[PDB]
C-alpha cells in the first residue's frame, strides 16, 4: 500500500486481467466480422439436401427433342414399368430424378430423334441397365422401407440415392472413412442379423470376434454421423431401448438382401446389375442420418414407391 | 455453442494449473 | 533478484506472439481476402 | 546499482533493467507505428466493413 | 545482475526462427497458390 | 572483460558477449538482405495479393 | 566468460543437419515429382 | 582443455554409419526398383 | 587407457549376433528360397 511493490502489484494484476478480456473480445469481434455465415441447407421440394439444379449437363436439343415428342405423343408408347403416367410427367420425372441423379444427357440412355426406340443405337445397354434399377428400387422401397414407422418420416429410395450425381466410378468404401480401420475391411454381410454380430457373455467367442464386431459398429457410427449412442444405451449393449437399433436391423437385412440379390446373385458377379460394387452404410447415408438423396414422400412415381 | 463462453471456461480450466507452476518455479529459484 | 520485470516481459511476449499466430490463423481461413488462393 | 535510474522506480530497477527497458518500449512504439501502417494499407486493398 | 542472459536470448531466437520458417513454408506449400513440387 | 565494449554498453556485454553480438548481427543484416530479394523474386514468379 | 562452448555448438549443427537432410529426401521422395525409385 | 574426446566421436560414427546402412538397404530393398530378393 | 579391449570385444559379439539374426530374418520371410515349407 505504502511501497511500491503492493501498487505495482495491484495495478500489474489489474492490467493483466482487463489485457485478457480485451484480447478475447478483440479476438471474437474480427472473428464475427470477417467470417462469413454458414449457408442454410437446401429447400428443394424433391430432394433431403440434394439438388438437381444447375441443369447445364442437358443440352438445347435434347429440351426441344423433348418438347416436340411432348406435342406429338400425348401418351406414353412403350414402357413396361413406369404405369399410369402421361409423357409430361414421363418427362419431367426423367428431367428431375433420372438423368438429375445421374447429372448426365438425355442421350446416355436414350436416342434423342425417337425416345421409343429400343435398339439400334450404341446406347441400349444403358437403357436395360436403368429400366433394372427402377425395379431394384421399387423392390427396396416397397418391402424394407415401408417396415419403418411414420416416425422417420417417410422418405423414399430413388435415383440420386446411391449415386449423388454421378453415373458411374462409384466408391462405396471410399479411403476417407477408412481412417481407424484396416484399408481392406468389408461389411460382413454373409452373416444373419439379427445375431450376427452378437458377443455378450458367449464363451464360443473371443476378442478377434469382438474385435470384428468394434469394426462394422465403428462404420456404423461414421455413416450416421453419430457416436455410439444413437443405437445404444452403453450401460447395456444388448438392450433395444432405442428404436434406431431396431431401424438398423431392418437395414441390414435391407443391404444383405441388395447384396445377395442385385450385386451377385447365384453367387457369381457376372448377373448382377452392378459392376460387383458391394454396397455400404456410407454409400446412401453420407455422414446424415437421413440420405440427402432421399425423396421427400409423394415425390416418387407412384409404381416405384412403399404405397403399392 | 457461444463460443465467447466456451473460450472463459477454457480460460479458467487453464488457470487451475497455475499453483503447480509456481511451485515448481518457487523449488528451482529458491535451490540454487 | 526481482522476478517481476523478466516474467512481465516474458508473458508480454507469449502474448503477443499467441495471438498474432491466432488473428493470421482465423483470417487466412476465412476468404474474405485474396491472399493465398489458387 | 542504482545510477542513472530515477528515484520513483529505484526499489525495482537496476542500470541494465533500465537500459533493457528502454530498448523494449522503443520497439513497442516502432511495432505500433508499422502496426497502424499496415491496417491502413489492408483497409485501402479491401474495406471489412460495409 | 543482469535482467536477461545473451545466452538465453541467442538460444531463443534461434529456435524461434527456426520454428517459424518451418511453419510458413508447410503453410505455403499446402495453400496450393504455387506450382513447386507437382506431378 | 569490459576493454572493447563502449562505455554505454559496460554493464550488459562482456569482451566475449560483445563479438558474439556483432557476429549476430551481421549474419541478421545478411539474412535480410537475401530474404528481400527472395521476395521480390517470389512476386515476380507469382503474385500473392490479387 | 564465453557465453557458449564450441563442443555445443558443433553438436547442434550437426544434429540440425542431419534431421533437415533426411526431412528433405522424405518429402522429396513422397511427391513423386522426381523418377528417382520406381518399380 | 579438449573440446572434443575422441573415443566419443567414433562411437558416434560408428553408430551413425550402421544406421544409414540398414536404413539405405531396407529403403531399397522394399522400393521394388531392383530385383534382387523376388519370389 | 582411452580404449578398453574387453567393450570392444563384447560390443562387436553383440552385434554379429543382432546382424546375423536380423539377415536370417529378413531372407526366410522374403520367400525367394525353398527353405521350411510345409
Ligand atoms: C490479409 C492479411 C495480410 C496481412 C495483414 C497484417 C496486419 C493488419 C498486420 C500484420 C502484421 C504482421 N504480419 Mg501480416 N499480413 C499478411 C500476411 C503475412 C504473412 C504471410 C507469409 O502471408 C506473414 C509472415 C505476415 C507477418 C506479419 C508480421 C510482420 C506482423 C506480425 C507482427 C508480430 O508477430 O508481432 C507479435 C510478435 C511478438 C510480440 C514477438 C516478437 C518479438 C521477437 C521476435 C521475439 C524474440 C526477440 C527476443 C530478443 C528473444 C528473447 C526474448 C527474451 C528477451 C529472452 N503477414 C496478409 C497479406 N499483417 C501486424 C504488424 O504488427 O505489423 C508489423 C499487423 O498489424
Ligand atoms: C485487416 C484485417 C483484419 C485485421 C487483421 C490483423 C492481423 C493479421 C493482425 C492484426 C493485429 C492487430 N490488430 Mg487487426 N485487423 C482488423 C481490424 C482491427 C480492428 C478494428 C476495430 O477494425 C482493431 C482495433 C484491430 C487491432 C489490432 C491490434 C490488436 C493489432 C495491432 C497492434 C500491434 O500488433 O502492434 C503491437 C506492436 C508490437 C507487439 C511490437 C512487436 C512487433 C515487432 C516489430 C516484432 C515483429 C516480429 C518480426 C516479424 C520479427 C522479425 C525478427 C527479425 C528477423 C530479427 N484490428 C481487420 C478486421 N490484425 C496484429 C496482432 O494481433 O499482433 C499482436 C496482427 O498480426
Ligand atoms: C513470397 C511467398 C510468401 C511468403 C513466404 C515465406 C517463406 C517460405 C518464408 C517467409 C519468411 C518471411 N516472410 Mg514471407 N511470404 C509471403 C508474404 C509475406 C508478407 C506479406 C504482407 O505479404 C510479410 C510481412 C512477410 C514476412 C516475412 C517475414 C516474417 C519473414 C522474413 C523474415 C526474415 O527476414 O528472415 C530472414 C532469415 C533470417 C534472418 C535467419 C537467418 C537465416 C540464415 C542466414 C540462413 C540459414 C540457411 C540454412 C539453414 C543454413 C545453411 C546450412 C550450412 C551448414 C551453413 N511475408 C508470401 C505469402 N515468407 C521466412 C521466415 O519466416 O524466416 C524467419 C520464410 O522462411
Ligand atoms: C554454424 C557453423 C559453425 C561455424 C561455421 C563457420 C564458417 C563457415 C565461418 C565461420 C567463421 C567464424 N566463426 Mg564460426 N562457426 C561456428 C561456431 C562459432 C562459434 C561458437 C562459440 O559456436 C564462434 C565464437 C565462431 C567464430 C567464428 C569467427 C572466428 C569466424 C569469423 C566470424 C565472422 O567474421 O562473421 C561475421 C560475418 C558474417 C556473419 C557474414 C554474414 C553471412 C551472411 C549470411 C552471408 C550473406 C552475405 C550478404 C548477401 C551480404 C551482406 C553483408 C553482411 C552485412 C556481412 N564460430 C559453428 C559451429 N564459422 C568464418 C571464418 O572463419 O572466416 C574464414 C567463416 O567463414
Ligand atoms: C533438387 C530437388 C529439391 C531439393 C532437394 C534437396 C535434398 C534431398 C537436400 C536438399 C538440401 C538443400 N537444399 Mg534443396 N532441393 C530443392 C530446392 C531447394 C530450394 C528452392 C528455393 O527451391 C532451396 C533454397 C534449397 C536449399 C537447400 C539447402 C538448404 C540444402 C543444401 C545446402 C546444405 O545445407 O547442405 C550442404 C551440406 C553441408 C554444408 C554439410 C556437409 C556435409 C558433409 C558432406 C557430410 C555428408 C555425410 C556423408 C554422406 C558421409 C560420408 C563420410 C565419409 C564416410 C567420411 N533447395 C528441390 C525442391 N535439397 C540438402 C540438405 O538439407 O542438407 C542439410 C539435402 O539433403
Ligand atoms: C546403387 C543402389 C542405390 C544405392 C544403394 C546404397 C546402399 C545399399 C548403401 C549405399 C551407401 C551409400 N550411398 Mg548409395 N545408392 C544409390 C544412390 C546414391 C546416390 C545418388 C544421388 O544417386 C548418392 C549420393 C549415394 C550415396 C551413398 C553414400 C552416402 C553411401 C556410401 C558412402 C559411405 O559412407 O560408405 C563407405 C563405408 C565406409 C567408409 C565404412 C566401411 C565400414 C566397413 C569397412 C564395412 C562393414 C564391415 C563388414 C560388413 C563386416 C566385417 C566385420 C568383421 C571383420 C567380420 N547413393 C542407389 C539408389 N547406397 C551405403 C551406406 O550408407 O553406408 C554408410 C550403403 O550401405
Ligand atoms: C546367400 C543368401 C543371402 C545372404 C544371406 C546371409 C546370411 C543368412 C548371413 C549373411 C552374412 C553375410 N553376408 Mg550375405 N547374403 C546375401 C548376399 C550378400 C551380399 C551381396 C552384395 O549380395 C553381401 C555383401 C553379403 C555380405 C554378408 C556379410 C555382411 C556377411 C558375411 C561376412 C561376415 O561377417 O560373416 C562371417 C561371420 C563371422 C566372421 C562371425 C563368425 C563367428 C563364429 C565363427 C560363428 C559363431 C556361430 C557358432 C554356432 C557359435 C559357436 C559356439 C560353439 C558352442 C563353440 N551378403 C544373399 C542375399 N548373408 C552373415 C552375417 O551377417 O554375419 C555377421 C549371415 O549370417
Ligand atoms: C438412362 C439413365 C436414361 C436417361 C439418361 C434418360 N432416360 Fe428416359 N427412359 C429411360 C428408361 C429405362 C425408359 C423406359 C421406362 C420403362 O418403364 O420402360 C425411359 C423412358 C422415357 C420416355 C417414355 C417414352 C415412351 O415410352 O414412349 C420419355 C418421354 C423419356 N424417357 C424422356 C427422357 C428425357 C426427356 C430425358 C432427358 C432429361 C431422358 N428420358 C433421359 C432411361 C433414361
Ligand atoms: C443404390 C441401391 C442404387 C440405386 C438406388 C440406383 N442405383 Fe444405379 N447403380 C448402382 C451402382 C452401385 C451402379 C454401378 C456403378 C459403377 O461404378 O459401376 C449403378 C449403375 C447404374 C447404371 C449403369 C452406369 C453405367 O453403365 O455407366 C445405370 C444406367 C443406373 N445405375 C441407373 C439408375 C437409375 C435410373 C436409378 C433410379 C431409378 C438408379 N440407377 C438407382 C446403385 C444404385
Ligand atoms: C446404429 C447405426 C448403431 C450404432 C451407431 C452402434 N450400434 Fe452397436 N449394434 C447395432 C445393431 C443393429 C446391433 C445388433 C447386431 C446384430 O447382429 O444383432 C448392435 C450390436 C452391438 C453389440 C453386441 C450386442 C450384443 O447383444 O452382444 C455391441 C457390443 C455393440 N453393438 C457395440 C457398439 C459400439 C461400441 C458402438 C460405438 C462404436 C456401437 N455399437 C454403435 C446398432 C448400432
Ligand atoms: C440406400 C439403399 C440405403 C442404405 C445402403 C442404407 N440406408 Fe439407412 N436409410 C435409407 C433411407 C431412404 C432411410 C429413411 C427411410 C425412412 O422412412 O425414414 C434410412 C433410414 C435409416 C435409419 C433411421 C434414421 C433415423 O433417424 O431414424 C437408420 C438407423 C438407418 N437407416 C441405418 C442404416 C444402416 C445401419 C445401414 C447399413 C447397414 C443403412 N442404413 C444403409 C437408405 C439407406
Ligand atoms: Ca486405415
Amino acid at each position: 500500500t505504502n511501497t511500491v511493490r503492493g501498487r505495482f502489484y495491484i495495478v500489474a494484476g489489474i492490467i493483466s486481467v482487463v489485457m485478457a478480456v480485451a484480447s478475447i473480445a478483440i479476438f471474437w469481434w474480427i472473428f464475427y466480422t470477417i467470417t462469413p455465415a454458414p449457408a442454410p441447407p437446401l429447400q428443394n421440394p424433391i430432394y433431403v439436401n440434394y439438388t438437381q439444379e444447375p441443369t447445364d449437363y442437358i443440352s438445347a436439343e435434347s429440351l426441344a427433342a423433348m418438347n416436340a415428342y411432348i406435342q406429338a405423343n400425348p401418351q406414353p408408347q412403350a414402357v413396361q414399368v413406369l404405369k399410369g403416367m402421361t409423357t409430361a410427367q414421363i418427362s419431367a420425372y426423367m428431367v428431375a430424378q433420372v438423368s438429375g441423379g445421374l447429372k448426365v444427357d438425355c442421350s446416355y440412355c436414350h436416342n434423342i430423334a425417337n425416345f421409343a426406340q429400343q435398339d439400334g443405337y450404341p446406347n441400349a445397354a444403358k437403357k436395360v441397365t436403368a429400366r433394372k434399377m427402377m425395379l431394384m428400387s421399387a423392390d427396396l422401397n416397397q418391402n424394407y422401407t415401408a417396415k419403418l414407422p411414420a416416425s422417420v418420416g417417410g422418405y423414399q429410395i430413388t435415383c440420386a440415392t446411391c449415386h449423388n450425381g454421378k453415373a458411374a466410378g462409384l466408391e462405396p468404401y471410399p479411403i476417407e472413412i477408412m481412417n481407424t480401420l484396416p484399408n481392406d475391411w468389408r461389411l460382413p454381410l454373409e452373416l444373419d442379423y439379427p445375431g450376427g454380430l452378437v458377443v455378450t457373455g458367449r464363451k464360443d467367442v473371443s476378442n478377434h470376434e469382438v474385435e470384428q464386431n468394434q469394426f462394422a459398429m465403428y462404420h456404423m457410427n461414421v455413416s450416421m454421423g453419430q457416436g455410439c449412442t444413437f443405437c445404444h444405451n452403453a450401460r447395456y449393449f444388448p438392450s433395444y431401448e432405442i428404436a434406431q437399433k431396431n431401424h438398423s436391423i431392418i437395414m441390414l437385412q435391407m443391404t444383405k438382401h441388395i447384396q445377395e440379390t442385385y450385386v451377385a446373385p447365384g453367387g457369381r458377379i457376372a448377373d448382377g446389375i452392378m459392376a460387383g460394387k458391394s454396397p455400404s452404410c456410407w454409400l446412401c447415408h453420407q455422414g446424415a442420418n437421413i440420405p440427402p438423396g432421399a425423396a421427400k414422400p409423394g415425390q416418387v412415381p407412384a409404381v416405384l414407391s412403399s404405397t403399392p | 455453442m457461444n463460443w465467447i463462453v466456451a473460450t472463459f471456461m477454457l480460460m479458467f480450466v487453464l488457470v487451475a494449473f497455475l499453483p503447480l507452476v509456481v511451485s515448481l518455479a518457487y523449488t528451482w529459484v529458491t535451490n540454487p | 533478484r526481482p522476478f517481476e520485470f523478466r516474467t512481465s516481459v516474458v508473458v508480454s511476449t507469449l502474448l503477443g506472439l499467441v495471438m498474432a499466430l491466432l488473428i493470421h490463423f482465423v483470417v487466412l481461413s476465412s476468404g474474405a481476402f485474396n491472399w493465398l488462393r489458387a | 546499482q542504482n545510477d542513472l535510474v530515477p528515484d520513483q522506480w529505484k526499489p525495482l530497477f537496476n542500470n541494465a533493467e533500465w537500459l533493457v527497458h528502454d530498448i523494449v518500449v522503443k520497439t513497442i512504439y516502432g511495432g505500433l507505428i508499422i502496426a497502424v501502417i499496415a491496417h491502413v494499407l489492408c483497409w485501402a486493398w479491401t474495406p471489412w466493413i460495409r
